[PDB]
RNA sequence: GCGGCCCCCUGGACGAAGACUGACGCUCAGGUGCGAAAGCGUGGGGAGCAAACAGGAUUAGAUACCCUGGUAGUCCACGCCGUAAACGAUGUCGACUUGGAGGUUGUGCCCUUGAGGCGUGGCUUCCGGAGCUAACGCGUUAAGUCGACCGCCUGGGGAGUACGGCCGCAAGGUUAAAACUCAAAUGAAUUGACGGGGGCCCGCACAAGCGGUGGAGCAUGUGGUUUAAUUCGAUGCAACGCG
RNA sequence: GUUUAUUAAAAACACAGCACUGUGCAAACACGAAAGUGGACGUAUACGGUGUGACGCCUGCCCGGUGCCGGAAGGUUAAUUGAUGGGGUUAGCGCAAGCGAAGCUCUUGAUCGAAGCCCCGGUAAACGGCGGCCGUAACUAUAACGGUCCUAAGGUAGCGA
RNA sequence: UUGAGCCUUGAUGUGUAGGAUAGGUGGGAGGCUUUGAAGUGUGGACGCCAGUCUGCAUGGAGCCGACCUUGAAAUACCACCCUUUAAUGUUUGAUGUUCUAACGUUGACCCGUAAUCCGGGUUGCGGACAGUGUCUGGUGGGUAGUUUGACUGGGGCGGUC
RNA sequence: CGCGGGGUGGAGCAGCCUGGUAGCUCGUCGGGCUCAUAACCCGAAGGUCGUCGGUUCAAAUCCGGCCCCCGCAACCA
C-alpha cells in the first residue's frame, strides 16, 4: 500500500515482542519527501526522556529541495504522537540494559504518519546462531519426512 | 511384473513386481549420474560387505553370548 | 457408452499425484480423475489415501458405460500402486489382471542432477 | 583409461615341452610419443542433460543451494591445448626374506574312477609374523633386507609469482627467482570438548492426564523514578514473600 | 583498386571475410499491361537482398514501442444475401373523412462472411534502447556496502580530454 | 457428412389443490372394446423419476368422459397445433473424399518441318484447385498530386489572433 | 443517427425462457485447526431479479416502456 522503507534487518538482529501503531509528528518539507523523496530507516531507535519518544535512526533527505533561510537538516529525532496509556509503561519494561524501541515498517493511515513501533529486545550472536540453525531445521526436517512416502 | 494370479486370489500378493527390483533402478535412473560416485559407492559398500561377514567371523571370540 | 462390459486401468502415479483413467481395449481414453481432481491441493496430493479417493472418483462417473471387469495396468512408482489396486478389488470391478508396465529404460537418456 | 552385439584390421599378456641367439642386460639427463575433463580453431550434428543467462521462492540480504526454462558444451570428423587429489599421494629393474583366508586365468598327474583328489604358473584381494616407522600402517605385487639408474626435496608466506626463454590461435603451459615478512608453519597419535555425527539409557523432560500463573482486587519483594534519606548486600538457570 | 569529366582523391565507396534473411525451380526477385526474358541452360557448398568490413580477442543486457514470423479460440469485420419494418400509387369500402386488396416501386436492414486489427507468443548481425536519490569504514576523505525512485534492462568486456 | 429449412409423425409440459408428465384456447358426454379387454411378463421411452408413455404375446373380452376433491378441468375424441426430441422426405449452404471432363503442363511421343518458337493430336501428372475477369476488404512514400497561416522592432523561437 | 444484447446478494455468474415454489461461489464473519500460524475442513450471511407500468389465475420470468453498460456502421457544416 502506503508503505515506506522498513527495516526487516531489525528482525535477524531483534526479536520484537509487542508492536505499536503510533504517529510520527514531522515538518513540512518531510511529507513532501515522505511519499516519494528517498526516506530511510536503518538504525532506527527512541531516546525518552519524559515524554520525548524521538524516532532516532530515520534519514529522509529532501528531494526536491524546500528549503530556505533558517536550516533544514535530514536526519532529525523526529517527535511521535505517542498515546498516554503507551507513554508511562515505557517507563518500565524498556530500561532494560538490551531493551529498546524499534520502527519496523512506515506507511500512511490516510495522509497520516503513522510509523508502526515495536519494543525490541536484541539477539546477542551465541543464539543467532541457534535461529539460523533452527529455520534450516524445520526445512530439513519434512525432507526426511517425506523419504518415507518418497 | 505381469500376472494375472489365477481366478480366485481376491488379494494381489505380486511378489514379482518385487522379485526384480520394485525401485531398484526405478531410483537409480532418477538422479545422480555422477560418473564416478557410483564407482565410489560401490567400493566402500563392497568393503563393508566383505567386512560385515569378517567381523562375522568375530564369533570366535569367547563373549558370554 | 457402448455399454462395454471390459475395461481397461491406465494407473500412471508419479511421487507428487497418481493419474488415474480408465481406457477401452483400444486405449481411447473413457475418463481420468486424479488425485488432484478430488482435492488435496498441495502437500496432501501423495498419499494412497488420497490415491483411493481418487480411484473411486474414477470408479463412479464412468458407470454410464458400463464396466465390471478391467486389466489393471500401473506405471511409475508412488503412492498408488499399492491401495488403488486394493481400492479396484473394493470397486467391484474384476481384477482380471495387473501389469506392471512402469518403463525401464536401458540408461539411453541421462538423468538431470537436481535436489542437492 | 576401455564394455548392446556383429564383422574388418591390429597390439600386448600368460600356459606347455622343446628348438635357437649367446649378455643383445638394466636404466636414463636431453629428446620423442601418448596422455581424463574443461577449453580453442573448422566443418557438421544436437534427443536428453547442462555453465552462463532469464524467471520463480527462501533469507535481513542469496548475483547460491531450491524450483521452471535454457545457450555454449556434451555428440561426429579434422587439428590444437599437455593440464587433473593424472594418487595404491609409494619412480624403473633384479635378488633374497614367516604365513593365513579369497578371486581370476592356465596347465600336469591321479580316482571324472560320485557337484572329485593332488600338484604346478600368471594376475590379484583381504588380514597379518619378522622387520621398518613419528605413529597410522606397510608387510613377499614392503614402507623388510640389498644392489643398478634417473627424477626430485632443503622453514612458512611471498611463489610457481616476477623477469627472460621456448611451445601455444587464445586460454595458457614449461623453465625459474629476488626484495620483504613471520617464529613458526607442518605430520601422526592422545585427553577432554563440540558435532545441524551415529547407537543406547533414564528423569514430570515431553506425551498423557489434573490444577494455576499471565486478566481482576489486595499482599509481598525487585527494577525503574522521585527523595534530604527513600541505607546496603542477593539480581541467567542457581535473584525477585532473598539476607 | 574505385570516385565528385572541370576547385574536394581521401578518414568516402569498393574489397576479401563474417552474419542475417529470402528463395524447392514455371524459384525468390527484376525487366515487362503481355508474350517472354534475365536469374540460369544455375538449382540450397546455389542464387537474391541487407548489415558489417583483412586479421587477432571478441561482441553483454533489454521484445515495452515499431517492424517481422508463428498461432488460432474469441471480439470487431467489405462485397453478397436480403429476412423484416415504413412509404407512395390504388381495386374496393367510406354518398364525408378516413381506410385499404393485389401489383409495381422507394426505403429499412437481421442472416451470410475470409483477410485485417484487437488477442496470444517468438524475434535485436530486426529498427532501436541500456537510468537515478541520499545514508554508510577508528584522520580527513571515500563508499565495498545497505535502503530508496522509475524502467524492459539500466551500458558488460574493452576504451576514453 | 454436417447443420439449418419445412413435410409427415410420435414424443412433449405434477404454482396450489390432486388418483393424474392436467399446456393454452375449445367443439364436446358417449367414446370404446373381443378387425381380441381389464390388466399381466416386461422391453425401451421417460422424468420436477410423480409415475406415465408403452412394443409383443399370454392375458382373453372390458375400460374410461360429464362424473371427483380442483382457480380451472378432464388427451372418452380432437381442432390450431404451442412446447419439446428423433425419424421421414425435401431445399440448402458449409466441410471431408473420390472421379475426369472443363482448366494447367516451361513432363514425354511424333507431326507440320529439317525449326527447344508455335500449333495438331497422342500420353502422363495435376485437377474443378490453380489462374484470369468483375466486385470488394486489408496493405502500400514503391509511385503521384499538393498542403504545412498571419502578426513580428529582419526572420526563427516565444507570445497573440 | 438507429441497429445488437445484457443489467439480478458487497462481488462475479445462473435459475426466467419451455411462466408461479432467487441460488452459486469470490470477499466476509462463525467455528474447527494448531510448539505457533496456515494448509485444509465445514457453519452462516446477503439483491423480490436495473426502473416503472401492462398482460396474465399466476411477472424475477412475458410484453410495453424508460434508464444504464456498451458494441456497431454511420460521421461532407
Amino acid at each position: 500500500s502506503a508503505t515506506i522503507a522498513l527495516n526487516k534487518r531489525a528482525r535477524h538482529e531483534y526479536f520484537i515482542e509487542e508492536e505499536f501503531e503510533a504517529g510520527l509528528a514531522l515538518q513540512g518539507w518531510e511529507v513532501k519527501s515522505l511519499r516519494a523523496g528517498k526516506a530511510n530507516i536503518s538504525d532506527s531507535y527512541v531516546l525518552l526522556r519524559d515524554g520525548e519518544a524521538f524516532l532516532f535512526g530515520a534519514n529522509i533527505t529532501p528531494m526536491a529541495v524546500a528549503s530556505t533561510h533558517v536550516v533544514c537538516d535530514p536526519t532529525r529525532t523526529r517527535k511521535l504522537l505517542l498515546n498516554q496509556r503507551e507513554l508511562d509503561s515505557l517507563y518500565g519494561r524498556v530500561n532494560r540494559e538490551g531493551y529498546t524501541v524499534v520502527a519496523l515498517s512506515l506507511y500512511w493511515k490516510n495522509a497520516w504518519c503513522k510509523v508502526k513501533i515495536g519494543v525490541a529486545k536484541g539477539k546477542k550472536q551465541h543464539d543467532k546462531r541457534s535461529d539460523i540453525k533452527e529455520r534450516e531445521w524445520q526445512v530439513d526436517k519434512a525432507r526426511i519426512m517425506k523419504n518415507a512416502h518418497r | 511384473i505381469k500376472v494375472r494370479e489365477n481366478e480366485p486370489f481376491d488379494v494381489a500378493l505380486r511378489r514379482f513386481k518385487r522379485s526384480c527390483e520394485k525401485a531398484g533402478v526405478l531410483a537409480e535412473v532418477r538422479r545422480r549420474e555422477f560418473y564416478e560416485k557410483p564407482t565410489t559407492e560401490r567400493k566402500r559398500a563392497k568393503a563393508s560387505a566383505v567386512k560385515r561377514h569378517a567381523k562375522k567371523l568375530a564369533r570366535e571370540n569367547a563373549r558370554r553370548t | 457408452r457402448k455399454q462395454v462390459s471390459d475395461g481397461v486401468a491406465h494407473i500412471h502415479a508419479s511421487f507428487n499425484n497418481t493419474i488415474v483413467t480408465i481406457t477401452d481395449r483400444q486405449g481411447n481414453a473413457l475418463g481420468w480423475a486424479t488425485a488432484g481432481g478430488s482435492g488435496f491441493r498441495g502437500s496432501r496430493k501423495s498419499t494412497p489415501f488420497a490415491a483411493q479417493v481418487a480411484a473411486e472418483r474414477c470408479a463412479d462417473a464412468v458407470k454410464e458405460y458400463g464396466i465390471k471387469n478391467l486389466e489393471v495396468m500401473v506405471k511409475g512408482p508412488g503412492p498408488g500402486r499399492e491401495s488403488t489396486i486394493r481400492a479396484l478389488n473394493a470397486a467391484g470391478f474384476r481384477i482380471t489382471n495387473i501389469t506392471d508396465v512402469t518403463p525401464i529404460p536401458h540408461n539411453g537418456c541421462r538423468p538431470p542432477k537436481k535436489r542437492r
